């Protein structure tokens, strides 16, 4: 009906946007090891 | 890695010209069964022989009629999936889909003696479902078809038993491989009424709604594709089949005071009946009331009277987010929509799994 | 590939050897799988329990926990197997039919002991044991001969319990497949096997089918217009539990033939696929 | 039975102890065979 | 052989690492079937039905709907495990026996939630997830296990022996959406099994205890019976209707068809399925627990 009772509210909402950031990295920051390579064989959907 | 299945039949019910390489083709019982087991199974109260009435015009309006009694090796053993499609396709929801696939499979047929063909096949399994002679132990399954040679009236056809699809090698075609292919009208994914993620592996299954009425009764036939377990998709149909289940529950048996047990067994000072009565000398006076009950219960749907369907295991498919695709090409002289299933697995056991709730 | 072999035994009378040449697509039963074993295991004596010897209830459970093997081919002095348990890639499997049933292509193959009638087998009496082969039929036809052969027993009970039989009737009970007539049991009397083997397997199945319908009624009064009450119903689940994984379905074998005869008759051999 | 992740060592110090370690295996493997003739 | 791969989160503890390796012939399960999976799966968390642990009877269920996986050797970085519900070749297949009860040869093997003790389980504090393994139990031991339980369940709305050995059974059952679902399912069964032919053999009680009596075999079966044996001496059970079409119909033979069918479908309705068959070649004939026997594929 519209009667206002005695009571007040307060309301929350979250959203979020996509967005675009920008990275800084100094000269020797990481030691990076590379390893080999193995096959596998495996009875595909029609083939291997 | 794949094996192979070989039988020659008449070709009144299959034509391995016009199908296509990879459909499915289903082989039947010996017609002889059926009265044997109606006799004895049917409903007290309706007639047993109006099956034999719907089986005999069957073979009255196919070749050779002669030849049915002795079962020598020659009968109309294999059939194919979109017979029995077209054959009910005035039940499918599909509506369009279904009346195609009918005119198409009468053109490329002799199309002479086809139609009437189709009507006696189509109030064979309306009898068929009259005296609980069920058609799911009468139906079983082969794999796609692989290879077929025929001179006339007369093929031998040859199909996998079970493994990959495409492991085979038809060698007369423009290639080595084949696929499953399947009339539109049957497909029937049920995830996708479920609304369940369709990711991963997935079994396929056939299925056999009945419905149990007064002179209305009906059979369809869906080739369902879920990702659900193995039993777990008996209670799956039943929430979409809900319906269906409680008309039977209500409209499929046309043709008394309890009694206190715990209470009186739970009091004393009832009437004791000790065995040094039953010893057997005078088991009359002994026993002369004891109770009465009134007791009887004739009438009363049975598990076997109230069943709506019966699926049951045929293959897998490993490689996950499948992708089935739906196109129309030519059937013969007119184009149907086909559906087209690659890498699937046959396998599993003819093993029937009925869904009476 | 795993095969077995069964030691044939010396000093084998040649009445003896020749027979068991004369089933050579039959399937036996090994207890524990191994590549060297003796005839006992083979032969009924290991089969009984209780020393006594074995029912259709301990026959049915033990085919299922023990394991089946095919024979292959026979050997003067020596007899191997083929297994059809963990991954055996046997090639050129075929087997012989057992039973007065016909079988057909993409037909599933399920075993049973022989209800119908006397149990054909080889006897060796010069070592003392004798050897029975377990009937095969399809799967489509298992479930109706044991519904059949309880009911032609419970139905004999009750004309001996009832002082007057209600003997009116249809004739006599026969099973069809292919379209043939097996016709069992013509004669009344000639009781072989109605309470022999088959008879402690009606008095469970009657019994729980008694308890079975009858604890519905003794709970909800409503369905037709000092107690424990619990322990039944444990024990009844345990029960019909049980007796329902002992009579099961499972197929063992697959009827895959190439470039053969469909339909094969008793006698005729065909070659199998493993399922 | 080798080969778990490890045939491609062979098939190509680690290649030294491996082809150590398949020494070392058909020697215990061989010997199997003269404790089966026992 | 299809097997599947299970990605270990890195950063973990050798300690941990060190207690998951020793976990090599166990049984996982997965909600979808992959190639490449996580392990928030596995965790205990994913069990969830509502927002909790799950119950018992919920485990009851959740075990038939998710798949079933073995593992298999672990490296420091992988899990390999296959798969045992589809149907593909796998050769050598081991696994461990959890149970406290032993194995032996020609066993079928069910899968329950563990009703003992508190089940023994890795757990990962870095992580913040704790997997829990299934037990595995022989086939009579599931049903009577199974029995027990459902008739705690409608006491609601226990004491095993085996082997000369008693067991006591903690039922966890907290919940009460599962609870109702487990009395529907066995009243449906129940209710089924009833046709036009038990008055045949509701009318042979009489006739039965005389053969209990001077035979020898059905005293204790009337022993371990209750209904049957208090009916036969407190009901008339009015004598004989006719059949409607006797000339050509055989009324017993439903009942005791219809029955058979009930019957298989009632011990996999109310748990779990057979799975698997235990079969050591070159081993020893009994298992004790924390052994690994080599097991077929059902």
């Amino acid at each position: 009906t519209g009667f206002h009772p005695g009571i007040a509210f307060t309301v929350v909402r979250q959203d979020r946007f996509a967005t675009e950031q920008l990275l800084y990295a100094e000269r020797a920051s990481e030691s990076y090891f590379v390893g080999q390579i193995q096959v596998h064989h495996h009875d595909a959907i029609g083939g291997v | 890695t794949t094996q192979l299945i070989q039988q020659v039949s008449l070709t009144d019910f299959f034509r391995p010209d016009i199908e296509h390489a990879g459909s499915i083709v289903l082989i039947l019982r010996h017609p002889s069964d059926m009265i044997g087991e109606a006799n004895t199974l049917t409903q007290a109260g309706r007639d047993p022989d109006v099956l034999l009435e719907g089986l005999r015009n069957l073979f009255n309006a196919c070749t050779a009629p002669w030849t049915v009694g002795e079962g020598g090796g020659l009968r109309a053993y294999v059939t194919s999936l979109s017979f029995i499609a077209a054959c009910r396709a005035e039940e499918y929801t599909d509506k369009q889909a279904a009346d195609a696939n009918r005119t198409a499979i009468v053109s490329a047929y002799g199309c002479s003696r086809m139609e009437t063909r189709l009507i006696r096949f189509s109030e064979c399994l309306r009898a068929m479902v009259q005296c609980h002679v069920f058609p799911h132990r009468f139906i079983s399954f082969f794999g796609s078809l692989l290879e077929y040679t025929i001179q006339d009236n007369l093929c031998n056809i040859t199909a996998v038993a079970k493994g990959p699809q495409e492991a085979a090698r038809t060698d007369k075609t423009s290639t080595r491989r084949v696929t499953a292919n399947i009339p539109a009208c049957v497909f029937w994914d049920v995830d996708k009424d479920l609304h369940l993620s369709a990711d991963g592996l997935k079994h396929v299954f056939l299925v056999f709604v009945y419905t149990q009425r007064r002179q209305r009764e009906g059979v369809r036939l869906h080739l369902a594709l879920s990702q659900l377990n193995e039993q777990c998709f008996g209670r799956g149909i039943g929430f979409l089949l809900g319906r269906i289940r409680a008309e039977n529950a209500a409209w499929g048996t046309e043709g008394t005071r309890a009694l206190p047990l715990v209470q009186l067994s739970n009091d004393p000072t009832s009437p004791r009946c000790s065995i040094g009565e039953i010893t057997g000398v005078n088991w009359n006076l002994a026993r002369q009331r004891l109770y009465q009950w009134t007791g009887d219960f004739r009438g009363l749907p049975t598990q076997l009277s109230c069943m709506y369907a019966a699926y049951t295991l045929i293959g897998t498919i490993p490689s996950e987010s499948v992708r089935y695709t739906r196109r129309m090409e030519r059937f013969g002289g007119y184009n149907v929509p086909t559906i087209w299933l690659e890498g699937v697995v046959w396998g599993g056991t003819n093993t029937w799994n009925e869904c009476y709730y | 590939p795993f095969e077995i072999e069964v030691l044939l035994p010396g000093e084998l009378s040649p009445a003896e050897t020749s027979a068991l040449q004369k089933c050579e697509g039959k399937i036996i039963t090994f207890s524990t799988l191994r590549h060297r074993a003796s005839l006992v295991d083979i032969a009924l004596s290991s089969y009984y329990i209780n020393g006594a010897p074995p029912d259709t209830l301990s026959l049915l459970e033990a085919y299922r926990m023990r394991f089946a093997a095919v024979i292959t081919r026979v050997i003067p002095g020596k007899l191997l197997a083929h297994a059809i348990g963990v991954g055996t890639p046997t090639p050129g499997l075929f087997i012989q039919n057992t039973s007065p049933v016909d079988l057909c292509n993409g037909d599933y193959i399920c075993l049973l002991p022989p209800v119908f009638g006397s149990a054909d087998s080889i006897r060796l009496d010069s070592v003392g044991l004798e050897i029975v082969f377990p009937l095969t039929i399809p799967q489509t036809l298992m479930r109706e001969i044991i519904a059949k052969v309880v009911a032609r027993a419970v139905e004999r009970t009750a004309a001996g319990a009832q002082i007057l039989p209600h003997e009116v009737l249809r004739g006599a009970d026969v099973i069809c497949y292919n379209g043939r007539r097996y016709e069992l049991e013509t004669n009344l009397q000639h009781r072989d096997g109605s309470d022999a083997a088959i008879r402690t397997l009606v008095l469970n199945l009657m019994f729980s089918i008694n308890e079975g319908c009858l604890l519905l009624l003794a709970l909800i009064p409503t369905l037709l217009v000092r107690f424990p009450i619990y322990e039944t119903i444990s024990s009844w689940i345990s029960t019909s539990s049980r007796l329902g994984d002992t009579l099961g379905t499972r197929a063992i074998l697959r009827v895959c033939v190439f470039d053969g005869p469909s339909t094969v008759h008793p006698g005729d051999r065909t070659a199998v696929i493993q399922v | 039975a080798i080969a778990s992740e490890a045939l491609s060592l062979l098939s190509n110090s680690l290649r030294i102890r491996a082809i150590q370690q398949m020494a070392r295996n058909l020697r215990t493997v061989l010997d199997s065979f003269e404790r089966g003739t026992a």
